[PDB]
């Protein structure tokens, strides 16, 4: 196997509450060991291991390094707020509420955003929990996510199984049906 | 650990001595918005309607792979010329939607605890290399910095046909496929 | 892209005012740096601007900007002799940091000439040289100097001779020549 | 119109006041090697080259950001290339020169990379051969005794006459150190024959003293110029001395009386 060695630079933006509260974080990354990262939460470089003290000390002396970190909060992660993630954070894709047996019955609730998603399993208009076993969110990678929840069930002839689903692009909820074969 | 409601990587910088070779890539909570084609010198927005309008000059990015290329050789000294430890990738395959025979769907390959950003994926149908039809997303970053990759292929699923995925990495001591099938 | 700048050209009285006018057509450009370059020197950063104002002073020194319309000025008011130099706009991006250019504008500062009193006089010769010279000094700035249509004559343009420290300044041109019959007589130029 | 932004990187640590470039003008023939070094601002992370040709505004060639290119789009072409391997002093290198490669290569660098500070720059002057080049001659003239008895001033005169290229740096010394106070140096050297593309030049200074000051012997005065021209290791084959790069002077000396 080839040796090989790697840098990673992030630029993050934590946004809370619209943009009341924002923050940014830069983080120099040696392979898996960020070793120097400048949180506006803390106001200058921070060395994070050994290596990074140097890097620290040289930049906080620096007064354009120093002023250009402190700015951008406002230079990039408040900026890019208004020009492109208020927009993303438009998006809404309705999800697809599929019921199917594999003795378990299984909600495949699929293509959907953003993640808030709500999964309610019934037997005749009661709530099933005891059962009830559901996987943790599935991001598809496309700009959608999936989730499976299942139930743990015993048929009769005159049972109704409802899975009932909510999320943030319903006006109402969802509710497929499935009935004792 | 940091709280908050949203979180956007506007500088996922990657830069690797294998190649040499890097990456320019935009995220917002953990979906990839756009990559710089370094090669070509132009932005790729992956989705069209994940790309609200504002414009990003490929130079930009440019100019930031030679920071980070700088700064690699930097570190690496001042590292010893610690070499960077080969993860073992774990790799699942699922179906974007319910399966219905005789419908258009799509497989998921996701390759996640990437490390280093260097791997094969491609698809087999019955054995054969599925050349096309295929199509992927960039190196994502996690918060533990490896990196985990998605590939997605196309199909209508028959009872002639299964599926596998097959994924190629230094921590691999061999090809590594992962089985489907309707 | 394209940075135009205009004038090309520009003589003002010492005293008066300059504006150089530039217009820029990336829309994307957020930094404007002014440069006044010196002959045989480097062009020298003398004020910028950022897209986020629209107007900047600095003594002398003014600068504008108009987003929208994608125009901005320079301003040097009150004019000194020193200001005279080729002058340059240009523009960057946020995300591209080389900077664009103007075609440049030669300044040209007018001297205002205190006392004037013309004359014309003659330099002894030098052991080492064949020719004799003649200097024509302390002129007005608007009197002209011809150069020679006669081959075997040279004659250079005026030229400010510095403030000293008297408070003192004068232009001159010289004019030189082995000919025979040269006679500092002759730098051709009235009343 | 809607531009997304980003956190810009930063080259990671471990020059002067100013940016230097030395020497101020090259002068060679098509066909050889040139290089040109440019010593940034101590500290700069950021390092451009540019080009002007006269009349013009300088133009993008290359921009370094510490020991990488960051964009090398402006390089004319394959024939030029540029380094900096210590993300600092940084040289272009030019192959087998061409008439269209003169003009002056500027160099600027940046703390991080948006305000950018230039150098003096060096002229390069690309000849077809250096079967013309000539160091200038140079004679000073001492004051008319009229101009001194009529406004208590003395004007001296310099000349240097007979140089090609056209790039020489004139200057005044007054028992040693240098002076600027009293000077006037042509802006432009006049051609000694305007028909001619291998003409040579003349150009002219003045320094102008108070007449106390011409009047006292003990006042030594120099006219200096500094041509450039081909070096020791240079070939020549002419039948005249090697038109080297060097200093031409012309003294005088304060008459009494
Ligand atoms: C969000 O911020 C606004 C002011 O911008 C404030 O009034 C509101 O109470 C905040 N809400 C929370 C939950 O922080
Ligand atoms: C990826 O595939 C190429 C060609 O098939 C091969 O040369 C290379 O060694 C592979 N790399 C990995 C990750 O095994």
């Amino acid at each position: 196997s080839p040796e090989d060695f790697v840098y990673q630079f992030k630029g993050l933006c934590y946004f809370t509450n619209g943009t009341e509260r924002v923050r940014g974080v830069t983080r120099h990354i040696y392979n898996r060991e960020e070793y120097v990262r400048f949180d506006s939460d803390v106001g200058v470089y921070r060395a994070v291991t050994p290596q990074g003290r140097p890097v620290a000390e040289y930049w906080n002396s620096q007064k354009e390094v120093l002023e250009g970190a402190r700015a951008s909060v406002d230079r990039v992660c408040r900026h890019n707020y208004e020009v492109a993630y208020r927009g993303i954070l438009q998006r809404r894709v309705e999800p697809t509420v599929t019921i199917s047996p594999s003795n378990l019955l299984i909600c495949s609730v699929t293509d959907f955003y953003p993640s808030q998603i709500k999964v309610r399993w019934f037997r005749n208009d009661q709530e099933e929990t005891a059962g009830v076993v559901s996987t943790p969110l599935i991001r598809n990678g496309d700009w959608t996510f999936q989730i499976l929840v299942m139930l743990e069930m015993t048929p009769q002839r005159g049972d109704v199984y409802t899975c009932h689903v909510e999320h943030p692009s319903l006006q109402s909820p969802i509710t497929v049906e499935w009935r004792a074969q | 650990d940091i709280v908050a409601d949203h979180v956007a990587s506007c500088g996922v910088n990657l830069y690797q001595f294998y190649g040499p070779s890097g990456q320019y890539t935009h995220e917002f909570d953990g979906d990839e918005q756009f990559y710089v084609d370094l090669e070509r010198k132009e932005t790729a927005w992956r989705w069209p309607e994940f790309s609200k309008f504002g414009g990003f000059d490929p130079q930009g990015a440019l100019r930031n792979m030679a920071v980070a290329k700088h700064n690699l050789n930097i570190m690496i000294k001042r590292y010893n010329s610690t070499a960077a430890t080969n993860e073992v990738p774990e790799v699942t395959v699922f179906s974007k939607s319910p399966v219905t025979l005789g419908q258009p769907n799509t497989l998921i390959c996701l390759v996640d605890n990437i490390f280093p950003p260097v791997v094969n994926i491609t698809w087999l149908s019955n054995g054969q290399s599925v050349t096309e039809g295929v199509s992927e997303t960039s190196f994502l970053s996690k918060s533990d910095h490896s990196f985990f990759k998605i590939s997605y292929l196309t199909f209508l699923p028959s009872a002639d046909e299964i599926y596998d995925c097959k994924v190629e990495h230094w921590g691999l001591d061999q090809p590594l496929l992962k089985h489907w099938e309707p | 892209e394209n940075v135009e700048q205009h004038p090309s050209t520009l003589s003002v009285q010492e005293g008066d005012s300059a504006v150089i006018k530039c217009t820029y057509s990336d829309s994307a450009s957020n930094y404007f740096p002014w440069y006044k370059q010196e002959l045989g020197k480097r062009p020298q950063l003398i004020i910028d601007i950022r897209s986020n104002v629209g107007e900047k002073k600095d003594q002398r020194i003014a600068v504008t900007l108009n987003k929208t319309a994608k125009h901005f000025s320079l301003h040097i008011t009150e004019t000194q002799p020193e200001d005279s130099a080729v002058y340059f706009c240009a523009a960057s991006s946020f995300g591209n940091e080389k900077l664009t250019f103007g075609t440049g504008t030669r300044l040209t500062i007018i001297p205002n000439i205190q006392n004037p009193d013309p004359a014309v006089y003659q330099l002894r010769d030098s052991k080492s040289s064949d020719k004799s010279v003649c200097l024509f000094t302390d002129f007005d700035s608007q009197t002209n100097v011809s150069q020679s249509k006669d081959s075997d004559v040279y004659i250079t343009d005026k030229c400010v001779l510095d403030m000293r420290s008297m408070d003192f300044k004068s232009n001159s041109a010289v004019a030189w020549s082995n000919k025979s019959d040269f006679a500092c007589a002759n730098a051709f130029n009235n009343s | 119109n809607p531009v997304v932004h980003f956190f810009k990187n930063i080259v990671t640590p471990r020059g002067g006041a100013g940016v230097s470039q030395t020497p101020s003008n090259k002068v060679t023939e098509k066909g050889k090697y040139v290089e040109l070094r440019c010593d940034p601002i101590s500290g700069h992370t950021a390092l451009y080259w540019y080009r002007q040709s006269l009349g013009q505004g300088p133009e993008f060639l290359i921009y370094f950001q510490g020991t990488g290119a960051a964009d090398d789009s402006g390089l004319p072409n394959d024939r030029f290339f540029a380094v900096r391997p210590e993300g600092s002093v940084s040289t272009l290198k030019i192959q087998r020169t061409e008439r269209g490669d003169s003009a002056v290569y500027l160099c600027a660098t940046s703390a991080l990379g948006d305000t950018q500070y230039f150098g003096p720059g060096t002229r390069l002057t690309v000849l077809e051969d250096l079967k013309n080049v000539f160091p200038p001659e140079v004679a000073v003239f001492e004051p008319s005794e009229a101009e001194i008895s009529h406004t208590q001033k003395a004007t001296l005169v310099c000349l240097a006459t007979g140089f090609y290229p056209d790039h020489v740096e004139l200057s005044w010394w007054v028992n040693g150190k240098e002076v600027h106070s009293g000077v006037c140096t042509d802006p432009q050297p006049l051609k000694e024959q305007p028909a001619l593309n291998d003409s040579r030049y003349s150009l002219s200074s003045r320094l102008r003293v108070s007449a106390t000051f011409w009047q006292n012997p003990r006042n030594h005065f120099r006219c200096q110029v500094q041509f450039y021209g081909l070096s020791e290791n240079d070939e020549w084959t002419q039948d005249r001395a090697k038109p080297v790069t060097q200093i031409v002077s012309a003294e005088a000396w304060g008459r009494a009386d």
